[PDB]
């Protein structure tokens, strides 16, 4: 069908050794009326922050994600790692329709 | 006309927040003093401190490249690394001076002196043989650590709090390897591994309203590990060494 972003990222609790477990899902990447093929650091981590709210268990507890920690990455089929731009914008390729990976962590702290 | 004072950013530094796992990256231009010690070519290798309008506080070990200064070019006021930002100001090595007594530091001064604008500013220098008490929180900065997707070729920060000397010279921490013309800023028992500062970078520590440049980054030794907290020179110790220089060249 369409390129579209596989994120399987980790929490890890600010000021602290402890990872968290996230859930990892799926985004689809399109033209504009599901994100555009040029990402907005804001918009990813938001993504990921709705995701969180929305499987919490009765044992993982609400945390909010705050940034992405140094060893996330965005990569494709060929391992090529993307960088973001002077506005953490993440510009990927339009063709092939293909699939791209985020992973590594992400810095979030207890919501309290 | 007026100038900016040393070590107050006009952009407040995000001041990452302690034992964080891969730091952060700074806000840009929140270091001010932070530079960038490069080939003629253009390469980097080393980091730096601005203390001065013509002086840059660095590591000796970084002079070991060349010995003459026109093979160095100093970067100031940037944030990303290779794209350099339009007002950055890049300014050839006149002169070079090692610290005799224990040659960890050296002093270049500028062929010219670097404009002070709201983003190159240096940073405040401590009173003579001032030892920064224990558990002093701090901050090293640098491109010391190639980050992902988000923060490659950026200036990154990291907050390490001070470990005393005699603490850190115990035998399962530095054991004895650390002299007094040295500091220890660290986590000891646990903590996370913090490489960001570039050897000769900063190492800077808050008091009141200014930011007090407190330690340089030691060849080789600054990175802050578990157990084994990075080793930054004494800046206190060499200040008046530091005030003679300029005042004499």
């Amino acid at each position: 069908n369409n390129s579209q972003l596989v994120v399987s990222v980790a929490g890890t609790v600010e000021g602290t050794n402890q990872d968290i477990s996230l859930k990892f899902f799926e985004i689809d990447l399109t033209s504009r009326p599901a994100m555009p093929h040029k990402l907005e650091k804001a918009d990813l981590l938001k993504a990921i922050q709705e995701q969180l709210i929305a499987n919490v268990h009765s044992n993982d507890d609400y945390f909010e994600v705050i940034d992405f920690a140094s060893d996330a990455t965005i990569t494709d089929r060929n391992g090529k790692v993307y960088f973001a731009d002077k506005d953490g914008s993440v510009t990927l390729p339009t063709q092939p329709v293909q699939e791209f990976l985020l992973s590594g962590h992400v810095r979030v702290r207890p919501y309290k | 006309a007026p100038s900016f004072d040393c070590g107050k950013p006009q952009v407040e530094p995000k001041k990452c927040p302690g034992r964080v796992v891969g730091g952060c990256v700074a806000h840009p231009h929140s270091w001010p003093w932070q530079v960038s010690l490069r080939t003629r070519f253009g390469m980097h290798f080393c980091g730096g401190t601005l203390i001065s309008p013509e002086w840059v506080l660095t590591a000796a070990h970084c002079l070991e490249k060349s010995p003459r200064p026109s093979s160095y070019k100093v970067i100031l006021g940037a944030h990303q690394e290779v794209n350099l930002e339009p007002h950055v100001q890049e300014i050839e090595v006149s002169r070079l001076f090692l610290e005799p007594t224990r040659k960890d530091i050296a002093l270049l001064k500028l062929s010219s002196p670097a404009v002070i604008t709201d983003k190159v500013i240096p940073a405040c220098l401590p009173s003579p043989n001032y030892v920064v008490a224990d558990r002093t929180e701090c901050f090293i900065t640098g491109w010391g650590e190639t980050q992902g997707t988000f923060g490659a070729g950026l200036l990154k920060e990291a907050q390490l709090p001070v470990i005393e000397n005699k603490v850190c010279n115990r035998y399962e921490f530095l054991n004895g390897r650390v002299q007094s013309t040295e500091l220890c800023a660290g986590h000891l028992a646990g903590g996370t591994d913090s490489c960001q500062g570039d050897a000769g970078g900063p190492l800077v520590c808050f008091e009141k309203d200014k930011y007090i440049l407190q330690g340089v980054t030691s060849w080789g030794l600054g990175c802050a590990r578990p157990n084994k907290p990075g080793v930054y020179v004494r800046v206190s110790r060499f200040v008046t060494w530091i005030e003679g220089v300029m005042r004499n060249n």
